[PDB]
């Protein structure tokens, strides 16, 4: 029972790693491309306005 | 003036269109995204009330 939180932990930091660096402009942007695109296609799709 | 049910006009009104205005015809027609900003702040328009 004990083990485990502390495992837990540190992969958040982890996390808290790469979100960190996934924060970067040239990341987000990326993203960004991303997004569009993702909705791009979406866009057929999609139809539920939900909010 | 003019009246539209607006969800075509890629079937109706490709007398119309920047895509169409390219006389890339026919699709509900993609933009992938995908880059980089503008506006201006003029236009140059002859006189649109000239007459």
């Amino acid at each position: 029972l004990a083990i485990d939180g502390r495992r837990m932990q540190n992969a958040v930091t982890l996390l808290r790693k790469i979100e960190m660096i996934g924060t970067t402009g040239i990341g987000a942007s990326a993203v960004h491309l991303a997004q569009s695109r993702i909705v791009d296609q979406m866009a057929g799709r999609g139809l539920i306005d939900d909010s | 003036g003019f009246n539209l049910k607006v969800k075509d006009l890629n079937g109706s009104a490709r007398g119309l269109t920047q895509a169409f205005a390219i006389g890339e015809l026919k699709n509900q027609l993609s933009v992938g995204a995908l880059q980089l900003p503008l506006q201006f702040t003029r236009t140059f328009s002859a006189s649109m009330t000239s007459e």
